[PDB]
RNA sequence: UGCUGUUGCUGUUAAAGGGUUCGUAGUUGAACUGUGGGCUG
RNA sequence: UGCAUGCCGUCCGUGAUUUUUUACUGUGACUAAAGAAGCGUGACUAAAGCAGUCAUGACUUGAAUUAGAAAGCAUGGGAUAACAAAGGAGCUUUUUAAAGGUAUUGGAGAUUAUGGAGCUGUGCGACAAAUGCUUUCUAGGAAUGAAGGAGGGUAGUUCGGGGGAGAACGUACUGGGGCGUCAGAGGUGAAAUUCUUAGACCGCACCAAGACGAACUACAGCGAAGGCAUUCUUCAAGGAUACCUUCCUCAAUCAAGAACCAAAGUGUGGAGAUCGAAGAUGAUUAGAGACCAUUGUAGUCCACACUGCAAACGAUGACACCCAUGAAUUGGGGAUAUCUUGCACGUUUUCUGUUUUCACGCGAAAGCUUUGAGGUUACAGUCUCAGGGGGGAGUACG
RNA sequence: AAGUUCACCGAUAUUUCUUCAAUAGAGGAAGCAAAAGUCGUAACAAGGUAGCUGUAGGUGAACCUGCAGCUGGAUCAUUU
RNA sequence: GGAAGUCGGCAAAAUAGAUGCGUAAGUUCGCAAGAAGCAUUGGCUCUGAGGGCAACACAAAUUGCCAACUCAGAACUGCUUACGGCGGGGAAUCCAACUGUAUAAUUAAAACAUAGGUUUGU
RNA sequence: CGGGUAAACGGCGGGAGUAAUAUGACUCUCUUAAGGUAGCCAAAUGCCUCGUCUUCCAAUUAGAGACGCGCAUGAAUGGA
């Protein structure tokens, strides 16, 4: 985490350069889209989703399989969610310290951490609402 | 990592030389105006003046000596200095109630020399050349 | 973070003439680190270059003969019409008898030589000898 | 508009009585004049009557204590204390 | 007089990095759509 | 006064149909002299000037040319860039048959059918389609990529003197009684103020209260800095690592503006063991208001509210790239000898952190050196703060 | 033509407010330049109580004392 | 003429309503403040603004009837400045913080009280 | 007889003499329970007294600002 910290660390996953299924994965490409929207409907986000899918199902980069990525896939079919999938987790963790703070209002380090939260919930939305994403007035408490 | 770089940068680039020239003490000097009123000529190179009396001023450590000197009032804005009269002798050319010419020593107000304190010099007296008179080449009028 | 490839290209190849090596790699690549690396191979300061693709920006590797002293980038990319050839070769190259300053006109990147053959001006981008 | 800067309540007395007992006055008589949280309803509801008797606006509910608060700092550790000690004895 | 420094200055100890962070105007900002080819000397 | 008239690409005006600038660069146009540059010229030379030269006059005499910020005008060139838009599910053509509903008739003004053309609902012929209808279970498959840039997710229910809350432990300093004893104890270089047969000091087991958390404890760990060390329970966080998860430029750094910040100090309530500014009393000393001894008020500790200063130091601003060798060490992960009965350990790699042995090189030197104070007169990665001989002075005024 | 009355432009004077620049003052402070009387020795050596920073109190005078910090220290180093 | 009177501006004079503009030092930030100061005001004839209830389609965004008073603007015209009622203002020193109480019949104050501070017994 | 206590009643001199024209930072002595500290002043508190300097007036035993040898100022008998 380098927005905001003294962190540095570099640990990712590294995307293979042979974009082609391996070959014994039968499941056909309109199977997976059925297979990725009944995840949704169950309460799963897409970060979620894709996860299920690579750990027991078999699918590595559903995008290699299906041409199409997880949200776009869910937008088409109306199951996106209504704030971006980082944008509620942001969000949550804020209400969580806030609700916390209320009965220790000493505790100054987790002061010090809700400041740096805040700030990065109106940068996110302030991008969002550029590109259209947000509602003009969106408006974070 | 001191200067911005940038393309775009010449509205920054501005100010901070604006800013930083004020540090300058030749520059500031010439661009304000403390200096023009604290010196007694009115930013002039000679002034004249009545002389007051005469005075001797001690030289300054290591040497050791006095130094002629005369008190004048000038005339533009009645304004009291302390002039050296230079060169052997010359203190009898000058009396009280006189009128001289007086000039700057050399350095733009900075005192010169083992005189302490003395930033002027006479150079004429009685509409007569000092420097004539030591010589002999001109009389004293009246 | 990393505000322009050339510069970071052209200090990498330079600080690695300058230890005697023989083989530099570079990363990232970019249209206009490969044909600055044309133009220094055309006039012989540089030998053969690979460059590698990964499905992102790629690298280079890029043969060194020791012929090269220095090279580097200039930034900002001033505007030089065709009269400030002349400025610019006596303020950062060694002599008027070897060396060059590379440009980006409407015609292609080239030296300075073949830019005022041609009757074109454009923006600084580097220089070696 | 704003109508002062920093007198607040406490304009009603003027220039009289000093700048620090008004300022140490002032902390309680806007405590006092607030309305407080009632954890039966769930709403702001609170209000003082007299010294120590706090009526909650829509239920029937009447509590005691704290004077010029609805609850003191001392009775909730009291509150905790007890809590723990009859968790113990039961 | 490269002692006002865009070209072109200094900032551990000589004068000079703000106690540490957040942040708006401002300045700066990664790669990609892109070898024309065939016949004579 | 017909005196007259005949023997395919373009030009020009007007309507219909839909879209690329700016910037840079090359030319060109338009731009008072005097002044500057300079072509010619033996005013006797020169500073000058524009004149003059040669055989009823000629030189069809000469007085050339250039540069002058930026902005404005026309045009051609597309590499580096800027502006604006978008945020990807608000996304077929052609040819015939039919039904329904202005201009030419001599010119001028009225009434009238027939047709053109568009508006549509029926059949027919021909050809495409960037995503298979002889299909799948009836618009839903055609979208640059995933930065050794940022954000988010999942896991070891990982890691640590990181933060907040609550219960409970540990000796020690001080005090108090209970049991004993009896002549001094304390303190110093040496003493004296001070305590003591009304029993001090010393000894044993306890009780009260307030602080603190020894040894283990280190060129170790955590935190933005200030800072952080007994155990158990509890609340919200933070970093690193692993990943063929998600997303797609969301970033770096800063006037204004905001939050935190050792000690001392201030206000209001608590507390008051220890130590101890002010003060008191002994000693040293020529003097001693000090250093030393015995004391002692504010303070030192807690809650809430202020203050915003430190040799707040690595006296070294933040982000990014390259860089020689061998150690050591903290956390996570990958591969393959010892010991206890899942843990620890051994060897070798790896990512992050944190250090030590004059690397090249740099520097006035001291010194710095993958961790720069290196990669700079061979001077240009990005942003930002400060300095310009010594004082007066961080003072005066606002 | 002189002259009457009204509106408009408006010099000038006085009074009131605002801004800029200069100016006297019993008494109280600061700095510098001297000369060199008076009294001590804070700093530089472990400078004879290591020094210095911030803050608070005291004091004929340099200064002394308490609390926290630094080495620019008089130690780069001892249950491996 | 304008405090020269007198221990002393005692007494008297003086200011004056309403509306617009404007307003210093100091300060516990509430004030000081009606600070200070400048301007207007009659009568008559007009003009404008401010209301009520009755008659999926969007200028009933209009027709009629009626009350009660206030404010603003204009033309013309006049003063002998003309009922009553109604603050004089400024710069400073001493004392007491303030509102209050208090010698019925010579003392209203700087005296007493007060909020605030501290100590004692239990 | 021993301790304690001044936001208990109260007290805060007897004083002297030395020093850089002045003067006293400087020294010596006498002496107490302790020897007036921060402040303030010819004050509703100063005898001498209509004190001395500045300001206010033509002229001020009055007013204000300063000074301090304070007959006899001064800290909850509360000081500013
Ligand atoms: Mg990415
Ligand atoms: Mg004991
Ligand atoms: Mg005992
Ligand atoms: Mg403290
Ligand atoms: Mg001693
Ligand atoms: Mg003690
Ligand atoms: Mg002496
Ligand atoms: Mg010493
Ligand atoms: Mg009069
Ligand atoms: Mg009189
Ligand atoms: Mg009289
Ligand atoms: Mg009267
Ligand atoms: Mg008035
Ligand atoms: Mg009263
Ligand atoms: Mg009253
Ligand atoms: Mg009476
Ligand atoms: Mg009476
Ligand atoms: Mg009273
Ligand atoms: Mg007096
Ligand atoms: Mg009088
Ligand atoms: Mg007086
Ligand atoms: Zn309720």
């Amino acid at each position: 985490v380098r927005m905001h910290g003294n962190g540095r660390g570099k640990a990712s996953s590294a995307l293979p350069y042979r974009r082609t299924p391996p070959a014994w994965l039968k499941i056909a490409s309109r199977n997976v889209v059925k297979m990725v929207c009944k995840s949704s409907r169950k309460g799963m986000m897409p970060s979620q989703i894709g996860m299920e899918l690579r750990d027991s199902m078999g699918i590595a980069q559903v995008k290699n399989v299906t041409g199409r990525k997880i949200l776009r896939i869910l937008k088409h079919n109306g199951l996106a969610p209504e704030i971006p999938e980082d944008l509620y987790f942001l969000v949550k963790r804020a209400t969580q310290m806030r609700k916390h703070l209320e009965r220790h209002t000493t505790d100054r380090d987790t002061k010090y951490r809700l400041i740096l939260v805040e700030s990065r919930i109106h940068r996110l939305a302030r991008y969002y609402k550029r590109v259209k994403q947000l509602p003009p007035t969106w408006k974070y408490e | 990592m001191t200067k911005t770089n940038g393309q775009n940068a010449a509205r920054k680039l501005v100010r901070l030389r604006c800013r930083n020239r004020w540090a300058d003490k030749g520059w500031k000097r010439a661009h304000t105006f403390s200096a023009r009123k604290a010196n007694p000529f009115g930013g002039s190179s000679h002034a004249k003046g009545i002389v007051l009396e005469k005075i001797g001023v001690g030289a300054k450590q290591p040497n050791s000596a006095i130094r002629k000197c005369v008190r004048v009032q000038l005339i533009k804005n009645d304004k009291k200095i302390i002039a050296f009269v230079p060169n052997d002798g010359c203190l009898h050319f000058i009396e009280e109630n006189d009128e001289v010419l007086v000039s700057g020593f050399g350095r733009s107000g900075h005192a010169v020399g083992d005189i302490p304190g003395v930033r002027f010099k006479i150079v004429k007296v009685s509409n007569v050349g000092l420097y004539a008179l030591y010589r002999q080449k001109k009389e004293k009028p009246r | 973070t990393m505000m322009s490839v050339l510069a970071n290209a052209l200090r990498t190849i330079a600080s690695a003439e300058r230890r005697g090596k023989r083989q530099v790699l570079i990363r990232p690549s970019s249209k206009v680190v490969v044909k600055f690396l044309q133009v220094m191979q055309k006039h012989g300061y540089i030998g053969e270059f690979e460059i590698i693709d990964d499905h992102r920006a790629g690298k280079i590797v890029v043969n060194l003969n020791g012929r090269l002293n220095k090279c580097g980038a200039i930034c900002p990319r001033f505007d030089c019409a065709t009269t400030d050839y002349e400025k610019w070769m006596k303020n950062i190259l060694p002599s008027r008898q070897f060396g060059f300053v590379v440009l980006t006109t409407s015609l292609g990147i080239m030296d300075h030589e073949e830019a005022r053959s041609r009757n074109t001006g454009g923006k600084v981008l580097g220089f070696f000898y | 508009a704003k109508r002062t800067v920093k007198m607040g309540v406490m304009g009603r007395y003027g220039t009289r009585y000093g700048a620090n007992p008004r300022k140490r006055a002032k902390k309680l008589e806007v405590s006092q004049h607030a309305k407080h949280f009632c954890s039966f309803c769930g709403k702001f509801a609170f209000r003082r009557k007299a010294v120590g008797i706090w009526r909650c606006d829509g239920c029937s509910k009447t509590v005691a204590g704290g004077a010029y608060t609805l609850s003191t700092p001392n009775n909730s550790t009291v509150r905790s204390t007890v809590r723990r000690l009859r968790e113990l004895a039961k």
